[PDB]
């Protein structure tokens, strides 16, 4: 059931009463929800948490099918450690920018 | 690539990634698994176009349970690199839907392939 | 100019008033200025009262 | 200029002097191991207690350090002051600290360090008076808690203009900002002669020159699309790199070699440029690990140049040189491994090298051409000079022997060379 | 249940009406077309998008 | 304390003596990757303006003659020198359109000199090479007319006929589904035909040269979906190779460069040469670039060009094969050089104040590095890169 | 090497024929046979310590000079005898005092930007104006708008100047019939 | 045989290399902790090959 879902469900998995309440009263939605335990969204300060949730919903729902419905899946991790290995390059990146003017 | 059927042969690919392109100028054109996902969920989806050479082709592979759930029609062209130019983009494209309007433009053509798609399901 | 110079009694404090009439006060050793005047005007001398708190 | 002008500037001299009580709690609030709110109440006795303890550990851990204890970290400097002295003295305590900030520079991740330092800074204020040495000594360190706590006490001199923003701030400085500090020229000048004076010193260390080498890299990539402000880079780094394959230490001859490799693909350079880099590069490998990247080093910088002379013959010195430090068997085992980078153009250097200067080695040319797959003009370059050789040197069967493969591999392409030349 | 799926039908022309238009804010190139019968559509530019 | 009186010095000395420490870019013989040294010249069509757009450029192969063509069915020759670029001779050409000319020189006989010139017309017009002008006109297809309504997409080339070492030009053309009717130039005569699966939207001619005094002619035709075949037009036109453009999508013109093609004709047979590149358009944009020197049915391409966001309209090469131009018509300045074998776009020319407009025509000189840009508006702008 | 200063004076009239370090001073006087006299100081370094490394490269200072080639043309600029304004084959134009040398100043070619909007149409690298041939200046209007006209070689249009702010006018007047300008002249 | 034969097998010769862009070193800071200089001019290598 949960590999059958979109990467946006995963991202506000956890969060339906906030989501539904903001959908229904025209308001801004959650962006966290229940990923925002994550090793890696903790890593990320700022909006920068945002974006990562996006991020690592969009790779956890990649490797997440892998497991469901891969038929002859080894029990290695191989399709999660280079989707880590991308969204800590992501991190790197979006946390080496600075916005204050240097 | 076994997983990947049905697989269109040379000539129908051709033309589903004709109104592939004739969808994407008319904003009639949904790219992306996840984004091709929902309009499944909503049934808005005339039929779902599917990448074979995706790898692990199993990030693709919800669509195939989805679109049987729903009895959308589905198909796999051969080239992810093709089937992201002629939606428009700069990026490969694994999975894009066309969206159902009964006001289209391109609404025959549509229904042509659609025809077809079934027939090779 | 030109300015006629007159320190405080401790030394702490400078005093410089130009003739045509640009009255500095500054604490000189850290470099720090009390005011600065530009009456535009003729001005002969300036001191220190009591202290550097006031000056004529 | 104004007068707020002129007294700004009596006031950056008379910066540490210590004329009033506020003055005081300034400068001797400042601390890297306290707060402001306690440094404040501690006296230059209990301060000095720590920091001499502290001194005696770096002495276990190196010798050097217990120089120290006779002049900045004697009883009797708890007395000194720097405002009363005069210039000459003043001029001695500056080189005795800067000496100590170098042998400090590898150790600031032992914590004996940061006591250590305390005493130089609050007794002698290298905070606000020997700010740039203290800056460039741990400027490896930007991401440590060390640094922020520099940062914090630390007036940033006009060249470290770009770390402004992260003083007293809760976020490290980015290594996105790094590279801007380094992009300045006159910040290179700076760096380059305090790197100079540790290797005259041997105070280097490889976490130096490994945050020194990207820093350097990051500046030649980032410079790539201005070839003017390249042109300008070159005496500046090529001049360090000189400086690096001096130095006896393997690790500063490795990071010589990154610096030219990079550089040689960002700007082609004449060859003179590149022959004087082998003569360099060459003179004083001995390091087994220098030997290898010296010879990917080599290899990189012939497939740069793209001019007349590109795979021409290496002049007799260089070839004298290189054979040495390189046998020829080396070398064909550097062509055997099956991921060696591309070197035909060296080799065909190379190959022409050997023909023009060692008859004896002919063999090895036959074995040199089979392992590696030349171009087609680096080829005819070959045979060109072959058929000299005939003319001029005896007939031999490996001469004829090279001949031959020839005639096995491109029979038409050997003809054309006899038919242009004879 | 007929009134549900009247109301259905309504909510989706109301948003398919909406979908156009934010079309429309993004970026591109497009004309506008006007049909005989009056109709009003847009048709983009075969432009790649960067 | 100081005084002057393998070293590890040298590195320093050389740096103390040289001041300029790039290599003088006048010896080699390779253009720098990124940085193009590029110079306006005075427009080709100032003298005699066009009333239409550009839609056809060609260089002469030997002589300095520059040939324009456009819907307003003039053919004007203009003789660039880069200063003055006077026009030697006008042409115009009643109810005929121009959608392509071009020169063509005997591969034997230098001597012959010939314009072919074509449009949406069951006719094709060739002119002899000045009180009149020897205009010939070709409209009989013997037997195979409906394959072929039109003339208006052709190329010229040179075939070596085997069984007598004699060689000879042809035309090819375009036909309705497939189709490539092959003429011979002189002529006229129906020679062979050559068929594809699909619409056939452009086709390429390479040359392979066999040994002293022979070579055969290859034409390389693909398909909007992106198969490319390969006829050997020497064994009567019969397929030798099919592969795929990979990732190929309404492709929409192909190119080869390096060696002897259309735009670098040879003068005689040992200057025949094989091209070692291969371009690949398409309508999104996108240019697929093959090095044809390294077979298999489905190739890997070197570089994957992205720059362009429109149709390519224009794939064309420098004589020497180290530049390739890529323009569209759809939109004004998309025009990209391309340094090869890097495949890096450069980066100071074009500029936003390069005038260009509406792309719709480009030539490469076969010598001396002159670059011609026809436009909508009708002006031919000439640039000279100083490499050459 | 601290610095390399380019082509601070032809090479065509000599390059440096005279530089010297004034005693005990950062400024360099350099001359050279183009008619041309300048100054330059080295600035004290950026580095609070290692100064002699951080070495500043020298600064242009100050200059004096004039036509590198025999004056063109001639005018005088206003009723008294102030001003004159000189036009040189060297594709430069200067307004010489004769009350005191350091007034003279040379007029700028910098251009003001189209009333239209459209990019002008130049090459990049900048060029001098061709020599003037004519000349024209009226007073009646010095400070409200463009008081000069001059005629260029081998040019189909003329060019404005204005006195009072020194340089170039934003209005180019072209003949209309192909052909060079040959006078100019100015309404009182 | 003629010379420009010769210029343009010089030509067809050379072979592509990676140049360097302002985005190719950037990532070298973060494995830069614990690391000896081989290594690292091998990754230095990587990238540029």
């Amino acid at each position: 059931s949960l590999a059958k879902s979109p990467a946006s469900t995963i991202q506000i998995l956890g969060a339906e009463k906030a989501l539904f309440r903001a959908l229904k009263t025209k308001h801004d939605t959650p962006k966290y929800g229940l990923l925002y335990h994550a090793s890696l969204v903790g890593q990320a300060t700022g909006k920068n948490k945002g974006k990562i949730a996006r991020v690592l919903a969009a790779k956890a729902a990649v490797s997440l099918r892998y497991d469901a419905l891969a038929e002859d899946r080894d029990d290695s991790g191989d399709i999660g450690l280079e989707s880590r290995a991308k969204v800590e390059n992501r991190l790197s990146q979006l946390e080496g920018r600075d916005l204050r003017t240097t | 690539n076994p997983k990947a059927f049905p697989l269109a042969d040379a000539a129908l690919t051709q033309q589903i990634l004709d109104v592939v392109q004739q969808a994407a100028n008319l904003r009639q054109l949904k790219k992306g698994a996840n984004e091709a996902t929902k309009t499944l969920n909503r049934g808005i989806s005339e039929f779902i176009i599917m990448a074979a050479d995706c790898e692990p082709i199993e990030i693709l592979l919800h669509l195939p349970l989805l679109c049987e759930d729903k009895n959308v029609p589905y198909v796999f062209v051969p080239s992810r690199v093709a089937l992201g130019r002629a939606c428009g983009v700069s990026r490969p494209v694994i999975a894009a839907s066309i969206t159902t309007n009964d006001a289209s433009a391109i609404k025959t053509q549509i229904y042509a392939v659609k025809d077809k798609i079934e027939t090779l399901l | 100019g030109p300015y006629h110079i007159k320190y405080a009694k401790n030394g702490t404090h400078l005093l410089i008033t130009g003739r045509k009439g640009h009255v500095a006060s500054m604490d000189w050793r850290k470099g720090q200025l009390r005011a600065e005047l530009f009456l535009n005007e003729t001005c002969h001398s300036a001191t220190y009262l009591q202290n550097e708190q006031y000056f004529a | 200029s104004s007068l707020s002008d002129q007294l700004a500037q009596v006031a950056s001299n008379n910066a540490t002097v210590a004329l009033d009580r506020k003055r005081r709690q300034k400068l001797h609030s400042a601390s890297l191991i306290y707060n402001s709110k306690t440094a404040a109440t501690q006296d230059y006795d209990f301060i000095f207690e720590n920091a001499s303890k502290a001194l005696e550990e770096l002495s276990q851990i190196e010798p050097k350090f217990a120089i120290f204890s006779r002049t900045l970290f004697s009883e009797s400097s708890i007395s000194l002051d720097r405002n009363v002295q005069t210039k000459e003295e003043i001029k001695d305590l500056d080189n005795a600290i800067n000496a100590y900030l170098l042998l400090a520079s590898s150790k600031w991740y032992l914590a004996p360090t940061l006591h250590a330092t305390e005493w130089l800074v609050r007794r002698f204020q290298i905070h606000v008076k020997n700010t740039e040495m203290l800056l460039l000594s741990t400027l490896n360190y930007y991401q440590t808690p060390v640094f922020k706590r520099i940062l914090s006490i630390i007036k940033l001199p006009p060249l470290f203009n770009c770390l402004s923003n992260f003083v007293r701030s809760e976020k490290p400085p980015t290594a996105l900002t790094m590279i801007k500090l380094f992009n300045d020229m006159d910040f290179l000048k700076l760096y380059t002669s305090y790197l100079d004076q540790c290797i005259k010193h041997n105070a280097t260390y490889t976490n130096q020159l490994l945050f020194t080498t990207c820093c350097f890299i990051n500046v030649v990539a980032f410079n790539s699309n201005n070839d003017e402000k390249l042109n300008q880079l070159v005496p500046i780094l090529l001049e360090i790199s000189a400086k690096l394959l001096a130095s006896k230490s393997k690790d500063c001859q490795i990071a010589a070699h990154t610096i030219l490799v990079v550089f040689a693909t960002a700007l082609p350079l004449k060859k003179t440029i590149i022959l004087a880099a082998m003569e360099t590069i060459l003179s004083n490998l001995d390091a087994k690990e220098a030997k290898h990247s010296a010879l990917l080093t080599i290899c990189k910088l012939f497939q740069t140049l793209k001019g007349q002379g590109n795979v021409d013959q290496l002049p007799s010195k260089i070839f004298k040189l290189f054979d040495s430090k390189f046998d020829t068997v080396s070398i064909l085992t550097f062509l055997d491994k099956e991921d060696k980078p591309v070197c035909d153009k060296f080799i065909t250097s190379y190959t022409r090298s050997i023909a023009r200067y060692d008859r004896s080695k002919l063999n090895i040319i036959l074995s040199l051409l089979k392992k590696i797959r030349l171009e087609r003009y680096e080829v005819r370059l070959i045979i060109t000079d072959l058929i000299y050789l005939s003319e001029i040197l005896e007939d031999k069967s490996q001469l004829v022997e090279l001949f031959e493969y020839f005639i096995s591999i491109n029979e038409d392409l050997v003809l054309k060379c006899l038919k242009s030349l004879g | 249940v007929k009134q549900h799926l009247q109301r259905e039908t309504q909510l989706k022309q109301v948003q398919q009406r909406m979908d156009a238009q934010r079309e429309l804010l993004k970026k591109g190139s497009k004309k506008k077309i006007v049909d005989s019968s009056g109709k009003i559509s847009f048709k983009w530019k075969k432009q790649r998008k960067r | 304390d100081e005084s002057d009186s393998g070293d590890i010095n040298a590195l320093t000395k050389i740096l103390s003596t040289t001041y300029n420490y790039k290599d003088t870019l006048s010896n080699s013989k390779l253009l720098p990757p990124k940085k193009l040294d590029i110079v306006r010249l005075k427009d080709a069509n100032a003298s005699h303006p066009s009333h239409s757009a550009i839609q056809s450029l060609s260089f002469h192969p030997s002589k300095p003659l520059l040939l324009t063509g456009g819907y307003d069915k003039t053919l004007r020759i203009y003789h660039i020198d880069g200063k003055t670029n006077h026009l030697v001779t006008s042409l115009h050409l009643v109810g005929s359109p121009i959608q392509t000319c071009t020169f063509y020189t005997s591969l034997s006989n230098q001597n012959q000199q010939n314009i072919f010139t074509a449009g949406r017309r069951r006719y094709m017009h060739s002119w002899d090479l000045s009180q009149t002008a020897k205009i010939e006109k070709f409209s009989r297809l013997y037997g195979h007319e409906s394959t072929q309504r039109s003339f208006e997409n052709f190329k010229v080339a040179h075939l070596q006929n085997s069984q007598t070492n004699s060689v000879h030009g042809i035309v090819l053309l375009q036909g309705n589904n497939g189709w490539i009717n092959i003429l011979h130039s002189t002529s006229g005569l129906w020679l062979m035909g050559c068929k594809i699966e699909g619409v056939i939207t452009d086709f390429c001619i390479d040359y392979q040269p066999i040994s002293r005094g022979k070579f055969r002619t290859i034409l390389i035709a693909v398909n909007a979906y992106g198969e490319v075949w390969e006829f050997d037009l020497n064994k009567n036109g019969h397929v030798i190779r099919r592969w795929k453009d990979q990732g190929g999508v309404g492709i929409t013109k192909i190119q080869v460069g390096g060696g002897t093609t259309t735009t670098c004709p040879a003068l005689q047979i040992s200057k025949i040469k094989q091209n070692r590149w291969l371009a690949v358009g398409s309508e999104s944009g996108f240019v697929n670039l093959y090095d044809r020197n390294n077979t298999s049915s489905t190739p890997t391409p070197v570089a994957a060009l992205d720059q362009l966001t429109t149709t390519i309209s224009n794939l064309q090469f420098s004589p020497d094969g180290q530049i390739l131009c890529m323009a569209s018509r759809a939109v004004k300045d998309a025009l990209r050089l391309v340094h090869l074998p890097s495949c890096s776009v450069f980066s100071n020319w074009p500029t936003s104040g390069t005038p260009l407009g509406k792309v719709t025509s480009v030539a490469f000189s076969p010598s001396g590095g002159l670059l011609a840009v026809g436009n909508e508006q009708g002006k031919v702008r000439l640039w000279k890169l100083n490499h050459y | 090497r601290i610095h390399v200063l380019k082509n601070i004076h032809r090479e065509s009239y000599g390059g440096v024929t005279q530089a010297t370090f004034l005693n005990g001073q950062p400024i360099i006087v350099t001359s050279g046979g183009d008619n041309s006299l300048k100054e330059y100081v080295f600035d004290p370094s950026l580095s609070q310590g290692s100064g002699d490394v951080v070495v500043q490269p020298p600064r242009y200072l100050r200059s004096r000079g004039g036509h590198s080639q025999p004056p063109s043309y001639i005018a005088f600029a206003d009723s008294q005898s102030h001003f004159m304004l000189s036009a040189s084959k060297d594709r430069s134009l200067w307004s010489f005092s004769l009350r005191k040398d350091a007034q003279s100043q040379e007029m700028s070619q910098r251009l003001h930007k189209k009333q239209d909007g459209g990019r002008v149409g130049g090459s990049t690298i900048k060029s001098k104006f061709p020599e003037i041939v004519a000349l024209a200046i009226e007073n009646a209007r010095i400070g409200e708008w463009e008081n000069i006209i001059t005629a260029h070689k081998d040019e189909k249009f003329a060019r404005t100047w204005d006195m009072r702010n020194k340089r170039v006018g934003r209005w180019t007047f072209d003949t209309t019939d192909d052909g060079f300008v040959k006078s100019v002249a100015m309404s009182q | 045989e003629d010379e420009e034969d010769i210029a343009l097998e010089f030509i067809n010769g050379e072979k592509k290399d990676k140049l360097v862009n302002m985005n190719s070193f950037t990532s070298m800071f973060d494995n830069i902790q614990n690391v000896q200089m081989d290594t690292f001019f091998d990754r230095v290598m990587k990238v540029l090959t």
